[PDB]
RNA sequence: UUAUGCUAUCAGGUGGAUGGCUCGGCUCAAGAGCUUAUGAAGGACGUGCCAAGCUGCGAUAAGCCCGGGGUAGGUGCAUGGAGCCAAUGAACCCGGGAUUUCCGAAUGGGACCUCUCCGUAGUGAUCAUUCAUGAUCGGGAACGCUCCGAAUUGAAA
RNA sequence: UGGAGGACCGUAAACGGUAUUGAUCUGCAAAUCAUUCGUGUGACCUGCGUCUCGUAGUGAAAUGCUAAUCUAACCCGGCA
RNA sequence: UGUUCGGGUCGAAGCAGGGCUGUGAAGUCCUGUGGACCGUUCACAAACGAAAAUCCUGGUAAUAGUAGCAGCAAAGCAGGGUGAGACUCCCUGCCGCCGAAGGGGCCAGGUUUCCUCGGCAAUGUUCGUCAGCCGAGGGUUAGUCGGUCCUAAGACGUACCGUAAUUCGAGUACGCCGAAAGGGAAACAGGUUAAUAUUCCUGUACCAUUUAGCGUUUAGUCUGACGUCUCAGGGCAAGCCGAGCGGCGUCGUCGCGCCGUCUAAGCAGCGAACCCCGUGGAGAGCCGUAAUGGCGAGAAGCGGGCGAAUCUGUAAUGGCACAAGUCGGCUUCACCCCGGGACCCGUGAAAAGGACAGCUAAAUGUCCGUACCGAGAACUGACACAGGUGCCCCUAGCUGAAAAGGCUAAGGCGUGUCGGAGUAAUUCAGUUAAGGGAAUUCGGCAAAUUAGCUCCGUAACUUCGGGAUAAGGAGUGCCUGCUGUGUAGACAGCAGGUCGCAGUGACCAGGGGGCUCUAACUGUCUAAUACCAACAUAGGAGAUUGCAAACCCGUAAGGGCUAG
RNA sequence: CCCUAACUGGAGUCCGGUGAAGCUUACAUUCUAGUGCACAGUCUAGAGACCUCUAGGGGGAAGUGAAGACCCCGUGGAGC
RNA sequence: GGUUUGAUAGAAACGGGAUGUAAGCACCAAGGCAACGAGGUGUUCAGUCCGCGUUUACUAACCAUUCGUUCCUUUCACUU
């Protein structure tokens, strides 16, 4: 239970809802043109640089 | 059945008690299934297809039978002493239960008049010295050197 | 500037309304003091209490205690949610 | 206690900050001194001609 | 039906060379050349109906207003669904405006932190002989001016 | 009686690291594990905070340590 | 590239194979494939020719279906489910692991891993329907818990001054920050969810300012506010025993064993020690303590005041199977209060805040954190890594000095490859071993011996402290009945009977001595080959300097030593 | 140790699943002698040798790991 | 090696062995007012056990597959 502030908790925040799969519909829009993604990762690898 | 465990989880949270304590019968397994809330846990453990299984304790007769040979004085000989004497029983505890008595003794003394202060002090000068194993002890020399105000 | 951004409407946030609070999901920028002010220009409620906390999604939501009993229930059939 | 990896699990802190300026995790929490971008010891941005090569 | 193997070719797999194509790069020439306290550049966070990145934008948030050109489509990279906008002339382009969170020269104080405290609502610092007012601060690919100033190396040491 | 001491024994509390020249040695580990050992009321051990650094610091001093780098760290530049 | 002349969807370049020519560099053609570009004359250019550089980048072999998936730690089995598929996912039972940590709480750190549903291409050292994985959705609520406030070592800003100059530099002045383990205004119990709960709901409280009224200083004091060791008294969480009551277990015989038998803050009441006040007058001495001690500079005794933890009532109609729910006793750490003593050699922080004059009634109490892990799978070491990471002022029964070791609760787990026919040889780690007993070996390395407690007894030498547990001997279990000390818990001791090869029966647990070298000793060290005789140490000696000093840092401004 | 034996658990061995890495110019069933940069599976002359697979300890491949840390040299460095 | 035309393995019983006299019951037991009572004696060379043998088909050695044919074919010594 490490205490953020405000503003850490929020690029906390981005982080996560950053961390999620392009949507289906975005792959059906790029005709499986644009299927990855740079800034998706898992939570127990190389910690954010972000905090 | 599908997984149980998080009816099982849910019903030990709700009994208070350890996972391994939840008793959910094998018989009633889709009546458990079915249950999603704390209310349906808490209707399963009233109608009995959730438990707590009983505390399986660490029973002492065994233990009290002993105890009560060592109260009597057995089973406590030197090849069942295994810590140091002064581990086993502390000088200054020893020393100050014997120097107490002694005090309280000749303090009961001066009060009821057996004993005036001029010898009371030499009495107690002496029991702090340790002249005196004990009460006892006290009270022997006191009547062979006749102290006591007699009347 | 308006603090409420829109009723928030989950399950936990349905349940308060048999408890007459209601949840919003509110500018994080504004205090209680702003979104009791602003909740109560926009509804005519008098506002008990406010309780809030801040998401994992970077929202702030707020749970509002009405005293006019049937407050939440009215401003949640006034906006459409009921 | 080895120098390796037994020292490396003392690691759970840190000497850097984010910096308010350049948003670089280089803000000197000791010094509070950016050393990406000098937030905290000059009003300016920090730059040295050795960042690149001489151009020749 | 001589296995395990060896050599050559053929068919297939893997792989991504070769060829062809290329909205990219590089170099040279000709132009043009400052900007910010009227709060810049840069960063953080937010902003899309389904939207995670980039890009744009700033709680009026892939955008709002006015004039001109353009005119029948539009809704970025990025033709997917469903809608919305557009003959009240949109989209787009040129010019001019508005909005423009927090940090940042950052400038009421502090900042561990991009927030927080007082709220007395904020000319932070240094200056300008009317104390009305005004100047400076940060950024800019290289170029320009002033000052401080090595060693490798060559001399075959 | 009293309860001192850089006192004693001793914990797989903590700290250290003797011997097995054991296991391991493309390891569990870019030095760890098992057994055996030293200190364990003090020049003690340790958290968090803070300060001292490159011809400089720190060092009960081995040229030890200063982010797996130390008889002058690391990054970039002089440098093709 | 200039220039001449051309070829191509009736199939260019490229690619695989082949025919012919040329000594050759190479050219041309044929077949297939391919789908849009390609040549040629004379000249001109170059980022122009690869088999090599422990060459670079990419791809991919042999090794090879091999090593590994074996110390963690006894690791699973039966039955029934689910599912297309089950050693591996779910339930029940049995059998097991940890049980002073592998459980509980939480710092830093992680950052959604938390909860629910749906999946199994990858991850998981096997599988997988499972999951910290994948996809979708949800989840963190505070005046009272922290931050926030205060200041600590010590930073940072402004000014001054220095500097060629600065974003550089010491000092001074003014500010400002600096502790989620220092100080600190205040909240408890129960319930509720799938996930939050001193935060939401119920009940019962409390604190701060501000406003209005009612009254006002005692003002400058006290508190906050303190080291190490040791000890007394009181209390208490936990623990234990007896009786009643209510369940469960056992039931071959017996009647035992286990669980429960509850109750917060707030409010009201009492107050132990210390201290103080009034009396008193105590010596051929009296009064005390565990101990030190106290006393005509006023003891004992007698009255009073001040003053704790805790306890008592209330908070009572809360939760419990609306099952009981009532009582006593013992002990009490490692927690709370209080007091004493010893040491100096570190003499052991500051400031905010609080108290001393407040009572009543309304309003206000913003902001941030709050899920979950906190580690043999949620941190860090590239990993689901046998390391490391704050630890707890956390831990139940028996044995026992004990938190050692063993066996068990609660709680957490069987969580990280299987099977297996002698499962050969060999190997890692263990048990035992006739007779000899260091003959082995560089060397008793390794292993073995001894081992607890009680009692007897204990040498040379010595700095008189020690050596010392020296050495060397004896006892030890169980049962029956007792004695002594003590308020008690308990402790010590005695008499008799008795079994075994063996009574500290397992666990745990020194082998000892003699003669030398060396360093006095405790300590420090080559993190990752050197724990030593090396370094340090106390002790001894020498040297400089009277302070605008000696010595040293800085270019300077000015500093360290030096609050000397 | 004379002088080893038996046994226990984990590996190994055999089976199912999963599944790397390191030596490699080529060929390769070798052995003796000679030759050769004087230390040859490949040269020369002999002698042997049917192939494949499994287990096993390591004789050899001057086995692998590594631009020798010993010595010298370099008008190469570093510290003292 | 055996495989019902059978003692190959197992069960049962017995022989031959290992250990040391089971549980319960009764009497005694130092003593205790009693409740109890370590232990002794009899029951009892008992109880428990046998990875050995014998006897004995009581269950299991059953049911089968496969080669000895190059395979398809009538390139046949065959048959719808």
């Amino acid at each position: 239970m490490s205490h953020n502030m405000k503003g850490q908790k929020k690029r906390l925040a981005k982080a996560h809802k950053q961390n999620t799969r392009v949507p289906v519909w975005v792959i059906v829009k790029t005709n499986r043109k644009v299927v990855s993604h740079p800034r998706r990762r898992h939570w127990r690898r190389r910690s954010l640089d972000v905090k | 059945m599908s997984d149980l465990s998080n009816q099982r989880k849910l019903a030990s949270k709700v009994l208070g008690c350890g996972l391994d304590r939840v008793w959910l019968n094998p018989e009633a397994s889709e009546e458990i299934a079915s249950a999603i809330t704390r209310e349906d846990i808490r209707g399963l453990i009233e109608e009995g297809t959730i438990k707590a299984k009983p505390v399986k304790g660490v029973s002492r007769g065994r233990a009290r039978a002993l105890a009560a040979k060592r109260k009597y004085g057995h089973c406590k000989g030197h090849g069942s002493r295994k810590g140091k004497k002064g581990a086993r029983t502390p000088k200054k505890e020893q020393w100050i239960k014997k120097i107490r008595a002694l005090r309280r003794r000749l303090k009961e003394l001066r009060a009821d008049g057996a004993l005036d202060k001029s010898v009371y002090c030499r009495l107690y000068r002496k029991a702090k010295g340790g002249e005196y194993r004990s009460v006892s002890h006290l009270n022997s020399h006191l009547e062979s050197e006749k102290l006591l105000k007699k009347e | 500037m308006s603090s409420i951004n829109y009723p928030f409407v989950t399950e936990k946030a349905m349940m308060l309304l048999d408890e007459n609070k209601l949840q919003f999901i509110v500018d994080t920028r504004s205090n209680k003091k702003q979104i009791l002010e602003d909740v109560e220009k926009m509804y005519g409620f008098k506002v008990k209490s406010v309780r809030t906390m801040t998401t994992m999604k970077g929202m702030k939501k707020a749970v509002l205690a009405f005293e006019e009993p049937e407050a939440a229930h009215e401003i949640a059939t006034r906006i459409g949610l009921m | 206690m080895s120098k390796g990896t037994s020292s490396m699990g003392k690691r759970q802190k840190r000497t850097h900050a984010k910096c308010r300026r350049c948003g670089s995790v280089s803000f000197n929490v000791h010094t509070k001194q950016c050393t990406s971008c000098g937030f905290g010891k000059t009003s300016r941005m920090r730059t040295y001609k050795w960042q690149a090569k001489c151009k020749y």
